[PDB]
């Protein structure tokens, strides 16, 4: 157990991508593979799976004859190359271990890759600084119209935890808005440094606002 | 293809009582005598969990609160009693038959005390009205029930378009909910007006909990 | 059997 998966990415409808998954810590070569996905509506939904050499592989039909499951034994790695990608194709893909002698269902998942399927462009975030009327003290961000998700929104760079409510990503017609609140007390701030953080992979984009008071 | 339909899309039940989630399977999902369901419990940001496999295997490391029963078409997942940590989305999954199916899922919240909410009205930022935009944030932190409500006022006004609102899940920890409303508008617009009204109506108070600022 | 043959783990000896 320890599943790294990687390959997630925007691409357009009908195109190919090929996710990987780095396993390590186990004889990879004795288990038997799977690969589970969720939909944005959180729908679990099994993908594939192979058998421990990979001479038997399974698929459901929605997938069959576009993805391929198949694996490095070698070098322990899973794959799974998707072809004529599809709307309903968008979702978080889980690389999930199968068994060795009894079926104990999905046992251990990794983290997960997000690929997303669409037509739209992809559009780097505008992250605000959201000052009370900076005048308990709670501090805001706005992280607006981007594409695809997602952002990694932190505060001062992880080292603030507490009283962090990083809200759901809303679709506001092809470009995603999230916001998050922080809640300090007046001697944190504006004494130190709380720095509105935000960084978008699909655009290589790392923004680091502070919270400047009005 | 066999379908899994999940009893209680969605359950809310108090910390120390006992929880029934149930999972009907169209056709059998047992062969030689062994139940092929699993359970699973996901919290956001995480992965599912295997919390019983085979309909009644206690998985190692899942404490005995969860226990399973059940067989051919008809599985239940008890959690007995409660705890704060459980509240998360519990999905069934039969593997007894190519393809492999998952049911829709049941998410479990806790029946915590009643909370008033923390509204903070924020402003546009001054880079924001560069870009010839204007949203002002209302964050409605730490509350329970989930249902409330924000009514927007712009110079008295009750502005109804242009409000995205956004709520986040139920804390593992203190039981509540936070919810965030924008509206967004016109760089213009905004300068147009100069009061700008957060309300928020809830169970716990009869006098709506209001959050303004006058622009300048 | 703790696995079927109808399922993605037939394989499974």
């Amino acid at each position: 157990q320890m599943l790294v998966e990687s390959g997630g990415d925007l691409v357009k409808p009908g195109g190919s991508l090929k996710l990987s998954c780095a396993a390590s810590g186990f004889t990879f070569s004795s288990y038997t593979m799977s690969w589970v996905r969720q939909t944005p509506e959180k729908r679990l939904e099994w993908v594939a799976t192979i058998s421990s050499g990979g001479a038997y592989t399974y698929y459901p039909d929605s997938v069959k004859g576009r993805f391929t499951i198949s694996d490095d034994n070698a070098e322990s790695t899973l794959y799974l190359q998707m072809s004529s990608l599809r709307s309903e194709d968008t979702a978080m893909y889980y690389c999930v271990r199968r068994a060795f002698d009894s079926d104990v269902g999905f046992a251990s998942w990794g983290h997960r890759t997000l690929v997303t399927v669409s037509a739209a462009k992809t559009t780097a975030p505008s992250v605000y600084p959201l000052a009370p009327v900076c005048g308990s003290v709670t501090l805001g961000c706005l992280v607006k119209g981007y594409f695809p998700e997602p952002v990694t929104l932190t505060w001062n760079s992880g080292s603030l935890s507490s009283g962090v409510h990083t809200f759901p990503a809303v679709l506001q017609s092809d470009l995603y808005t999230l916001s998050s609140s922080v809640t300090v007390t007046s001697s944190t701030w504006p004494s130190q440094s709380i720095t509105c953080n935000v960084a978008h992979p699909a655009s290589s984009t790392k923004v680091d606002k502070k919270i400047e008071p009005r | 293809d066999i379908v899994l339909t999940q009893s209680p899309a969605s359950l809310a039940v108090s910390l120390g009582q006992r929880a029934t989630i149930s999972c009907r399977a169209s056709e059998s999902v047992d062969s030689y005598g062994n139940s092929f369901m699993h359970w699973y419990q996901q919290k956001p940001g995480q992965p599912p969990k295997l919390l019983i496999y085979r309909a009644s295997n206690l998985e190692s490391g899942i404490p005995a609160r969860f226990s399973g029963s059940g067989s051919r078409t008809d599985f239940t997942l008890t959690i007995n009693p409660v705890e704060a940590d459980d509240v998360a989305t519990y999905y069934c999954q039969q593997s007894n038959e190519d393809p492999l199916t998952f049911g829709a899922g049941t998410k479990l919240e806790l029946k915590r005390a009643d909370a008033a909410p923390t509204v903070s009205i924020f402003p546009p930022s001054s880079e924001q009205l560069t870009s010839g935009g204007a949203s002002v944030v209302c964050f409605l932190n730490n509350f329970y029930p989930k249902d409330i409500n924000v009514r927007w006022k712009i110079d008295g006004s009750e502005r109804q378009n242009g409000v995205l609102n956004s709520w986040t899940d139920q804390d593992s920890k203190d039981s509540t909910y936070s919810m965030s409303s924008t509206l967004t508008l016109t760089k213009d617009e905004y300068e147009r007006h100069n009061s700008y009204t957060c309300e928020a109506t809830h169970k716990t108070s009869t006098s709506p909990i209001v959050k303004s600022f006058n622009r300048a | 059997y703790t696995t079927s043959t109808r399922g993605d783990l037939a394989h499974v000896t």
